[PDB]
């Protein structure tokens, strides 16, 4: 509801990151559902 | 506004401020600066690279862009901070004059100028450039999953509503056209550095595959070292290593292409923040982000000259 639930979300694929509209790329350091920089 | 010494460097600027501060700088320096097209956008925007040279042949020229995805607005603004900033260290500090003594420098501080005009007027989160074309509802392509390394495999998407959307075909884009022709013209570009915001990261190549650079050992230190240099004037810690490694696999990147091409030290930088405030980064950091930001760059060019 106020953005991006899926950001922070422990990730491991890009998969494994629900659908954020944000937060969609899963950074393999940090393995976390971040966006795309 | 109508002096670069009085244009205001620690707020957030539209495309006109800048194409403007552009020309104030030129008229300013025409002995070291000059302000070329080397294409026009999408939408038809003139893209301007900023050239900096003391003179001489077709100098080994060091290549630095700046936003090819809009919404990462500190980068544009780091980018107005080089060009000021060229031009006030020449003849000051030796180490920066040896450089242009030496090397040209091509500034792009606007590579995407459809795209930042976008996240100002309608959605500031725009990250894609402004192409229509598709089976297509969706426009705008990743440009930084466009150019020609390891294009449209795995890192990019194939669907045009995609924010990592690659083209159709690599180079499609004519903001990325202009470059990689450019580029490819001159063909005496010994550097090539891409800024990105966020994430405090000194990154090269690969991004779409495994395999490692040849030159790996040579990035790895200097990646080293510009990091070290960064962190020196407010402590702002970065990770640094390939592209696949340190953030994620992407296909198509700029710095996988010019790497290919023989652009040995080609390097992308995530700037500030680390996610606080992400693409959203106050004004009041700026200034620092720049400065600590060219301590870096400065690096990376020093070691360029030295071999
Ligand atoms: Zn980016």
């Amino acid at each position: 509801x106020h953005a991006d639930p899926i950001c922070n979300k422990p990730c491991k694929t890009h998969d494994d990151c629900s659908g954020a509209w944000f937060c969609q790329a899963c950074w393999n350091s940090a393995r976390t559902c971040g966006p795309y920089v | 506004a109508r002096s670069t010494n009085t244009f205001n460097y620690a707020t957030y600027h539209t495309l006109d401020e800048i194409y403007d501060f552009m020309d104030l700088l030129v008229a300013q320096h025409p002995e070291l600066v000059s302000k070329l097209q080397i294409g026009r956008s999408y939408e038809g925007r003139p893209i301007y690279v900023l050239k900096f040279s003391t003179g001489g042949s077709n100098r080994p020229a060091i290549w630095i862009d700046l936003g090819i995805h809009s919404r990462e607005w500190i980068t544009q603004a780091t980018g107005v901070w080089f060009a000021k900033k060229f031009t006030e260290n020449y003849g000051q500090n030796p180490s920066f004059t040896a450089i242009l003594d030496s090397m040209d420098i091509f500034l792009e501080i606007v590579t995407n100028p459809n795209g930042f005009a976008f996240t100002h007027s309608e959605n500031r989160l725009w990250r894609k450039t402004r192409s229509v074309t598709s089976s297509s509802l969706c426009v705008g392509v990743d440009a930084n999953r466009n150019w020609d390394a390891g294009f449209g495999k795995a890192g990019a998407s194939s669907s045009p509503c995609s924010e990592t959307y690659h083209g159709k075909y690599a180079n499609s884009e004519v903001e990325v056209k202009s470059i990689v022709d450019f580029v490819k013209n001159h063909g005496n570009f010994k550097a090539f550095l891409s800024i990105h915001s966020y994430s405090q990261l000194l990154l090269y190549p690969y991004g779409y595959t495994t395999q490692s650079i040849p030159d790996k050992t040579e990035l790895n230190q200097v990646a080293k070292s510009a990091v070290a240099a960064l962190k020196s004037l407010y402590g702002t810690s970065y990770k640094y290593g390939s592209i696949i490694t340190t953030i994620y696999q992407a296909s198509g990147g700029s710095i996988d292409w010019s790497y290919n091409q023989g652009i040995k030290y080609s390097f992308t930088f995530e700037l500030r923040d680390t996610g606080r405030y992400g693409f959203l980064l106050p004004a009041s950091q700026i200034i620092p982000t720049a400065q600590e930001t060219w301590l870096g760059v400065l690096t990376i060019m020093e070691h360029t000259v030295n071999n």
